[PDB]
C-alpha cells in the first residue's frame, strides 16, 4: 500500500551511524554513505505490507492494538494516529509490567476512572485546598501513565511500537505473554524479540508519522470489514 | 531493484558533506530549538542563535531553506553542525569575489582595535583586523563620527587563521602554527575566537589557525570560583580574547577573558 | 433499520426518565427523612448529581 517513493522522501531509508549498529540488522541494511547506515527499502517495503495486512486481519476479528512510542518527539503523533482509528496506546514512558501485571495496573486504571469521574460527573466542589491540589496532580499523573490504555478492559491482542531497543520491555512483555509485535527496527535495534519486524527509521519524526499513519488506515480498514 | 541502486547513487549525486546545499525545510519551530531536514539519517536541535538576524528577533518561518554543516555523525542521537557556519563560506566567498576585480565593496565601519587594528563588521557578523587595515593612510577613524560608514578595502588577512583587516573612509583610494608563534603574541593582543567546548574548569577559545587557548576559569568574570562556565558565556561563541601568555613550546597559550 | 435506531434511543430515554422521576423523588425524600441523621439544610446541598 504505501510507496516506496514515499519513504524515501520521509527518510525511512536512513538509519544510524555505523559503530552503533547491530549485526542482527546486517540482511535489513544495504549499505554505508557518510558513515551512516543505509536500510534496504527492497527488503523493507515487502514486509511492511505484510505488517500491514496483519494488522488489518486482527483488526478485522477485533483485536485490541496498543500503540507504544515514549521517545516525545512521535510522543504526540502516536496518541494522534491511536485515536484515529480509537485504539489503544502509551504515549509516555512504560510502566514496567504493564501487561505481564496487569492485574495490578487495573487496579490503578480504576482509581484513574474513579478520579476521573470525581473531577467531572460529580459537580461537588467544595474540597480542602491543598487536597484538592494533590487530588488534581495524581489525576495528571494518572493520565499522562495511562490515558490511552484505561479503555483497552484486559491485554491487547497486537503491540505496536515505534523503537525495539526503547521500548525493549515491552517488547519482552508481549513476547512472555505471547502477543503479536509490529516494531520499527532501525539498524541499532535487535529484531529477534519481534515477531514482524519493520526495518526502518525510529528517529526522523516525519518517517515516524508515515508509518503511523497507514497502520492507523489499515486497523480502520479491518474495523470496517 | 537497480532502481534504489540507482537511486542511491543519484541520492548521492544530489547531496554534499558540507553546509552547501540549501535543502533543509523548517519543519517546527519552538523557543528555543529550531530543526530542519535536509535528507539526513535524522533532524537538526538547531538553536535560535544561528537564525536571528542584526537585531535579535527570528527570520524564517515554515518551509524556509538554509544549509547547516556535516562530517561528523552520531554523538548518539541527531544530525549536524550549524548551518552559521554556513553562512562563513558565504562570506568567504565575497571576500574572494574581491581578487577577480582587486576590489570587494560592501560597508566596513571600524571603530577600535582590539589588537591592533580596527573591527570590521559585515552583515551580521563582525570581524577584526590587524591595525593598519581599518585605514588608507594615518587618517584615523577616532575622529570620524563614530562606527562610520564606508566600505572595507581590504588592507591584509592571515589566510588559515581568520583575521581579516579592512580600509575605510578613503573611496578614491584604489609545523605551521608553532614557528612563527610571535605575531599574536606580544602581551596582550585582543583576539575574536568562538569557544568549542567548556570541561567544567575551562572554555577552549580556539580560532588562530589551529592552536588551542584555555581562558581557564580564573579570570572568565569578575568573580573567581562559584563561576561554572557554561553559566557565565556560552557554547559555540565568538567573543573577546587574548593571549596574556604564550609558551610555543608546550603549545599552550594561556588566553583571558576578565580584559 | 432507520426506526430501528429511533425506538433503540427511545427505550433508554424513558428507561433513564422514569429512573430520573423516582430518582427526583427519592432525592426529596433523602432530604425529607434527612431530619433524625443530619438536618443541616446548608450542609446537605453539597453534590448535585453525585
Amino acid at each position: 500500500t504505501v510507496s516506496m517513493r514515499d519513504m524515501l522522501k520521509a527518510g525511512v531509508h536512513f538509519g544510524h551511524q555505523t559503530r552503533y549498529w547491530n549485526p542482527k540488522m546486517k540482511p535489513f541494511i544495504f549499505g554505508a554513505r557518510n558513515k551512516v547506515h543505509i536500510i534496504n527499502l527492497e527488503k523493507t517495503v515487502p514486509m511492511f505490507n505484510e505488517a500491514l495486512a496483519e494488522l488489518n486481519k486482527i483488526a478485522s476479528r477485533k483485536g485490541k492494538i496498543l500503540f507504544v512510542g515514549t521517545k516525545r518527539a512521535a510522543s504526540e503523533a502516536v496518541k494522534d494516529a491511536a485515536l484515529s482509528c480509537d485504539q489503544f496506546f502509551v504515549n509516555h514512558r512504560w510502566l514496567g509490567g504493564m501487561l505481564t501485571n496487569w492485574k495490578t495496573v487495573r487496579q490503578s486504571i480504576k482509581r484513574l476512572k474513579d478520579l476521573e469521574t470525581q473531577s467531572q460527573d460529580g459537580t461537588f466542589d467544595k474540597l480542602t485546598k491543598k487536597e484538592a491540589l494533590m487530588r488534581t496532580r495524581e489525576l495528571e499523573k494518572l493520565e499522562n501513565s495511562l490515558g490511552g490504555i484505561k479503555d483497552m478492559g484486559g491485554l491487547p491482542d497486537a503491540l505496536f511500537v515505534i523503537d525495539a531497543d526503547h521500548e525493549h520491555i515491552a517488547i519482552k512483555e508481549a513476547n512472555n505473554l505471547g502477543i503479536p509485535v509490529f516494531a520499527i527496527v532501525d539498524t541499532n535495534s535487535d529484531p529477534d524479540g519481534v515477531d514482524f519486524v519493520i526495518p526502518g527509521n525510529d528517529d526522523a519524526i516525519r518517517a515516524v508519522t508515515l508509518y503511523l499513519g497507514a497502520v492507523a488506515a489499515t486497523v480502520r480498514e479491518g474495523r470496517s470489514q | 531493484e537497480s532502481f534504489a541502486q540507482l537511486f542511491e547513487e543519484s541520492l548521492k549525486e544530489i547531496e554534499t558533506r558540507p553546509g552547501s546545499i540549501v535543502r533543509g525545510v523548517v519543519v517546527a519551530i519552538d523557543k528555543d530549538v529550531v530543526l530542519v531536514d535536509a535528507g539526513l539519517k535524522s533532524e537538526s536541535a538547531i538553536p535560535a542563535e544561528q537564525f536571528k538576524n542584526a537585531q535579535g528577533e527570528l527570520e524564517i518561518q515554515v518551509g524556509d531553506e538554509v544549509d547547516v554543516a556535516l562530517d561528523a555523525v552520531e554523538d548518539g542521537f541527531g544530525e549536524t553542525l550549524l548551518s552559521r557556519e554556513k553562512a562563513k563560506r558565504h562570506e568567504a566567498w565575497i571576500t574572494l569575489e574581491k581578487a577577480y576585480e582587486d576590489a570587494e565593496t560592501v560597508t566596513g565601519v571600524i571603530n577600535g582595535k582590539v589588537k591592533g587594528g580596527f573591527t570590521v563588521e559585515l552583515n551580521g557578523i563582525r570581524a577584526f583586523l590587524p591595525g593598519s587595515l581599518v585605514d588608507v593612510r594615518p587618517v584615523r577613524d577616532t575622529l570620524h563620527l563614530e562606527g562610520k560608514e564606508l566600505e572595507f578595502k581590504v588592507i591584509k588577512l592571515d589566510q588559515k587563521r581568520n583575521n581579516v583587516v579592512v580600509s575605510r573612509r578613503a573611496v578614491i583610494e584604489s609545523e605551521d602554527p608553532w614557528v612563527a608563534i610571535a605575531k599574536r603574541y606580544p602581551e596582550g593582543t585582543k583576539l575574536t575566537g568562538r569557544v568549542t567546548n567548556l570541561t567544567d574548569y575551562g572554555c577552549f577559545v580556539e580560532i588562530e589557525e589551529g592552536v588551542e587557548g584555555l581562558v581557564h576559569v580564573s579570570e572568565m568574570d569578575w568573580t573567581n570560583k562559584n563561576i561554572h562556565p557554561s553559566k557565565v558565556v556560552n557554547v559555540g561563541d565568538v567573543v573577546e580574547v587574548m593571549v596574556l601568555d604564550i609558551d610555543e613550546e608546550r603549545r599552550r597559550i594561556s588566553l583571558g577573558l576578565k580584559q | 433499520l432507520e426506526i430501528e435506531e429511533m425506538q433503540l434511543k427511545q427505550a433508554k430515554k424513558d428507561l433513564s426518565e422514569e429512573l430520573q422521576i423516582l430518582e427526583a423523588g427519592l432525592f426529596s425524600r433523602i432530604r425529607a427523612v434527612l431530619v433524625a441523621g443530619g438536618v443541616e439544610a446548608e450542609k446537605l446541598d453539597k453534590l448535585p448529581r453525585d
